[PDB]
């Protein structure tokens, strides 16, 4: 996403980080949404969701 | 014992959704893991483990067809473990790409297993209709919510479209259409969006001054599903013409228009109302 | 007269467990560990707290998981198998 950094860093770039994986590596992001979507943690970015 | 199994699914239906749960988290109903497995293999007919994931796929399946959202909306929302293997077992299942099941109009109940009871199922009745091209009157606005909101959202688009016309309105109109629509997308065949239509019948009263278009009705074959019940009993209505009459009567809805059919002519008690789902089937 | 009589009176006169509340079916227990206590005529938690376990789990609709809803629940909240309340009912109390 970019947080703390200068450039982005894409899934070919990330695919010889972890794992030559595109699909479970986008799946892990797919649990980075699922593991803040439940509604407790979702809330303080819910003040900035006025746009 | 019978009186066992009932309960559990009346649990297991709603709580199909909330825990994550196998065989474990069922084992919390007065024996073990396998004996309460063993108590449903005879007094159902269905293997419980195997089906329920599928149930609850087959609860998501029509979360892939009717609901607008993505693939990972709906990758793990269903208590799944991966998205690879939710698409494998969907193969063996549907035997389509669920990009490419979502890029066809058509919905047809090949892999939809139906929610099981092991008290008296309340059955609906069917009639196969030809309808007719009839010009009404209505305004659309959109949605999107849960399989169980696919009727708490709607009561209002029907009641505040309603409400504001009788306030024009010298008669009671007592034949009600509303109109759902299934449109998928063009950047990844995964998502869809739905504009739903009440109107107001072209009927005694001539000057109808109210705010939409002039709907033409989609002709061609439908099925005359009356029944007896409230607009919240249409809720399970709805999701047991869905759920069930499309795979238990075998039948494949067309692309088009589902016309409802609702009767406002009984409009406190509660009001058990009578109303008839026409959908636009292809036999 | 009243009005400045009555503004002369400041210087005349002036010199229970909430969960206990519900009955069986309205706690949210297991799978089958709520609806199946109420089947033994047992209408409220403040009825289910004066009685035993003993009497209770051998029923064929009651089972060994419908059993240990009572030993935990009592333990968060500090209660008795067999307690005997003073004024646990409501004021319209039944059943479903």
């Amino acid at each position: 996403f970019g947080i703390d950094m200068n450039t982005d860093y894409t899934l070919e770039e990330v695919g010889k980080q972890f794992d030559v994986t595109r699909e479970r590596i986008r799946q892990i992001e797919a649990k980075a949404l699922r593991k803040l979507r439940h509604p407790s943690r979702s809330e303080v970015l819910r003040s900035f969701l006025d746009d | 014992q019978a009186g066992i199994i009932r309960d559990l699914l009346i649990w297991l239906e709603g709580h199909l959704d909330q825990p994550l749960s196998l065989d474990n988290v069922a084992a919390k109903a007065g024996y073990s893991k396998w004996h309460l497995q063993r108590m449903f293999k005879d007094v159902t007919g269905h293997a419980i483990g195997a089906y329920i994931r599928a149930r609850r796929l087959s609860k998501s399946a029509v979360a892939l067809r009717l609901t607008a959202r993505p693939i990972l909306d709906i990758a793990l929302q269903y208590r799944f473990d991966s998205q690879q293997t939710f698409t494998r077992a969907f193969k063996k299942q549907f035997a389509q790409t669920p990009a490419l099941y979502r890029r066809s109009p058509e919905w047809s109940a090949f892999g939809i297993r139906p929610p099981l009871r092991l008290g008296e199922f309340t059955m609906p009745e069917h009639k196969f209709v030809t309808l007719e091209d009839t010009p009404l009157i209505g305004v659309t606005q959109s949605y999107s919510c849960s399989l169980e909101q696919i009727s708490d959202f709607r009561h209002e688009m029907r009641y505040q479209f309603w409400h504001d016309f009788l306030g024009n309105a010298p008669t009671i109109p007592p034949v009600l259409y509303g109109l759902n629509e299934t449109r998928p997308s063009q950047d990844k065949d995964d998502e869809q969006e739905v504009f739903y239509t009440t109107a107001l019948a072209q009927d005694q009263a001539d000057g109808y001054v109210l705010t939409g278009h002039p709907v033409m009705l989609q002709g061609g074959e439908y099925v005359m599903f009356t029944y007896e019940g409230l607009g919240t009993g249409v809720q399970e209505f709805i999701l047991t013409v869905y759920g069930t009459c499309m795979p238990m009567l075998n039948l494949t809805r067309r692309k088009g228009q589902d016309i409802e059919r609702y009767y406002p002519a009984e409009d406190d008690r509660p009001i058990n109302l009578r109303c008839e789902l026409l959908i636009p089937i292809r036999r | 007269a009243t009005i400045l009589a009555e503004q002369l009176e400041a210087f005349v006169d002036l010199r229970f467990d909430p969960i206990l509340l519900r009955p069986v079916d309205d706690l949210e227990l297991t799978v089958r560990s709520a609806n199946c206590l109420k089947a033994e005529a047992i209408h409220y938690i403040g009825d289910l707290v004066q009685r035993t376990e003993v009497e209770l789990l051998k029923t064929p609709n009651l089972g060994k998981k419908s059993l240990t809803e009572i030993k935990d629940v009592l333990a968060s909240r500090g209660l008795s198998l067999g307690m005997r309340l003073e004024n646990w009912p409501p004021a319209s109390i039944a059943d479903e």
